[PDB]
């Protein structure tokens, strides 16, 4: 019996990748979905395959240390017998010197490139010949996948379309920008296996890594790690203070191909510059390339305050921000989280997500992975006190966005992360999210004269029994009457403050003279501005607070009998308040059935600081009863200063 | 993107 010869291994691209939805990316090596039987033909020269004394085995092995027990190689019979979720080869045709069989991978296979080889036993003789590569990929169009969907349109939008909508501009303009997402263009697929090839999981661990790609949220998870640069083998590099002149701009790109190429093209090293709808844009494109059934959404914010100022001059505020949500079940969580997953590949690990969009809207923050950033995205609390009111300057999760299925249209998909404002269900959300409650209010507990130096407090409370870490602003600027606030006349900021479980602090600034003596107002006001933010769950807590400087007292004396229309002598003195020194003092008294004339008394030598100053005048009660006197002081620093005395004679 |  002559030993088969195997003459060639035709690996029915188009048979295949029409079958399998690759067809574009069956350039000339072969591309299939995993858990769906795929075709290839012997052609031998001389004898066909004869069951009856040939025996074939295959032979598949993936990434740089297969094994079988990590699934990522995998030993198999041709035969008739198919057993089903398992690697299997059968015969489905036998021609004069061909033979068609129908190769099947498991649903749950490791994504990647394969090699595929045959043995072909005659008997005693043995050969082995490699009949060549396969790429292997998430298949959406297979039931028993992680990733299926089941509805056909949906699978050529997120999974086969490759233009799509990036959505921008504000909540009031929205403003849609064309994307070539291009992840079927030439190239493409190899970087994206680089892409996971390079990352640092496999850095650590390749066998491994090579077999956990059977996941779509290990493959996800690891997606959003890679897409922005941290560790220079990321792909893009962010910038955002609008000076972008030794690279590329954000704003530029209309597609993620170029960028693609550009990393690959240089060693994989960062390309310059994205922002976040450029680094989701690029994740999109690289699950969609896998298989992952993806889709970019966009979340918007708005605002109308110290809570500005703290975002002007590490998560923040964005007016928009883009992340991506991909399809798959969670057999890593409690069931019922199978669906549309947030991933967040904007810059505990470089990593973010995956993470049930419903666990988002339900507040079950536990659920993995990195429930509280996505959750912080499309919800914040903000709170006032003037003395607890709710306050709307910031509003945060507003008009959540992505492509239509199908259509240039945009879809609204806000009810999917958040419950309607006041609903029951968003109250029970908010009480699962976050486990009275904290405050904070402007305390002096002081008198604060025109002239010296006090400290004020943010006086904060937290009456719960949850250890809270936050950001502190606390700041002072003069306040005039109409209201404007004034150059700023102290500041405070804490990056860490601490507040144990039903405790209390009271934090200080220090407001001085010198730095608000010439930056004051008519009014002699001041403005304390406090806001407290708790970054996890994205809370803020605002406390304002005027204070008035008052003129010092002016010490009124009067000496002598009350006695109807006796004489009486009256002291008038004033003290210092100033640091400085007061110059052109004068005193002015007066005042009707005491004194008939007005009497006015210059002081000719400097009033120096914390230094007191009397004058006297002779007065002359007239009628039985009450009589004010009457008082102003005036300076070159320190005007229009009043006082008063009541006098009652008998 | 701008900061809110």
């Amino acid at each position: 019996a002559e030993e088969l010869v195997l003459e060639r291994c035709d690996l029915e691209l188009e048979t295949n990748g029409r079958d399998h939805h690759t067809a574009d990316l069956c350039r000339e090596k072969l591309v299939v979905r995993r858990g769906q039987p795929f075709w290839l033909t012997l052609h031998f020269e001389g004898r066909n395959y004869e069951a009856s004394v040939d025996s074939l085995t295959f032979s598949v092995v993936t990434g740089p240390a297969p094994s079988q027990e990590a699934g990522t190689k995998a030993r198999f019979p041709l035969r008739d017998a198919v057993e089903e979720g398992d690697w299997t080869a059968t015969v489905v045709d036998q021609q004069d010197c061909t033979l068609s069989l129908q190769l099947t991978t498991p649903a749950n296979a490791p994504i990647g490139l394969y090699r595929l080889s045959l043995e072909a036993s005659t008997g005693y003789q043995g050969s082995s010949f490699v009949l060549g590569h396969f790429i292997l990929l998430f298949n959406a169009w297979c039931p028993a996948d992680a990733v299926y969907l089941d509805s056909e349109e949906e699978r050529q939008e997120y999974v086969l379309t490759q233009q799509g909508f990036i959505y921008q501009g504000s909540a009031k303009f929205i403003k849609n920008i064309p994307w070539n997402f291009g992840q079927f263009e030439d190239g493409i697929l190899d970087i994206c296996l680089i892409l996971l090839d390079v990352n640092p999981k496999f850095l650590k661990n390749a066998g491994r890594d090579c077999s956990r790609r059977s996941s779509p949220v290990y493959v996800g998870r690891v997606v959003s790690g890679m897409v922005n640069c941290n560790d220079d083998q990321g792909v893009l590099l962010g910038r955002w203070d609008n000076n972008y002149g030794d690279g590329v701009s954000p704003m530029s790109w209309i597609g993620s191909v170029d960028i693609l190429r550009r990393w690959k093209n240089h060693g994989c090293q960062r390309v310059k510059y994205g922002q976040c709808w450029v680094f989701a844009a690029v994740a999109c494109t690289v699950l969609r390339c896998l298989g992952i059934p993806t889709r970019v959404v966009t979340n918007y914010n708005s605002a109308h305050n110290l809570l500005i100022e703290y975002f002007r001059n590490s998560e923040m505020i964005w007016n928009f921000h883009c992340w991506v949500e991909s399809w798959m079940t969670r057999p890593d969580l409690q069931p019922g989280y199978e669906g549309w997953q947030a991933l967040d590949p904007t810059p505990g690990t470089y990593c973010c997500g995956p993470v049930p969009v419903r666990a988002i809207k339900e507040g079950d923050l536990s659920t993995k992975y990195d429930a509280p950033f996505v959750f912080a995205e499309v919800n914040a609390d903000v709170v006032d006190w003037i003395q607890k009111s709710i306050n709307r300057s910031l509003i945060v999760g507003l008009k959540i966005s992505t492509k239509s299925v199908g259509r240039d249209e945009r879809e609204d998909i806000t009810h999917t992360y958040k419950y309607p404002e006041g609903s029951s269900e968003e109250r029970e959300a908010f009480t699962r999210a976050n486990h009275t409650g904290m405050a904070m209010r402007i305390r002096v507990g002081q008198s604060m004269n025109m002239g010296s130096d006090f400290d004020v407090f943010a006086h904060i409370t937290n009456n719960t029994a949850e250890e809270y870490v936050c950001r502190l602003l606390l700041c002072a600027r003069t306040v005039s009457y109409n209201g404007i606030l004034g150059p700023e006349c102290g500041t405070k900021y804490l990056l860490n403050l601490n507040l144990e479980p039903f405790s209390e602090k009271s934090v200080p600034l220090c407001i001085l003279y010198e730095k608000y003596r010439d930056c004051l107002t008519e009014s002699n006001l001041i403005k304390v501005r406090a806001l407290l933010v708790e970054p996890v769950i994205n809370s803020y807590l605002l406390a304002e607070r005027d204070l008035y400087l008052e003129n010092p007292e002016i010490k009124i004396r009067i000496l002598g009998e009350p006695k109807q229309k006796r004489k009486l002598v009256a002291e008038v003195s004033l003290q210092n308040p100033l640091p400085v020194a007061l110059e052109g003092c004068t005193f002015t008294v007066e005042g009707a059935g005491l004194t008939e004339e007005q009497k006015t008394v210059e002081i000719p030598d400097p009033v120096e600081a914390g230094e007191e100053v009397k004058v006297r005048m002779d007065l002359l009660p007239l009628h039985m009863g009450l009589h004010k006197l009457v008082v102003n002081f005036e300076s070159d620093k320190l005007k229009a200063v009043k006082g008063f005395r009541n006098v009652i004679i008998g | 993107a701008v900061p809110l």
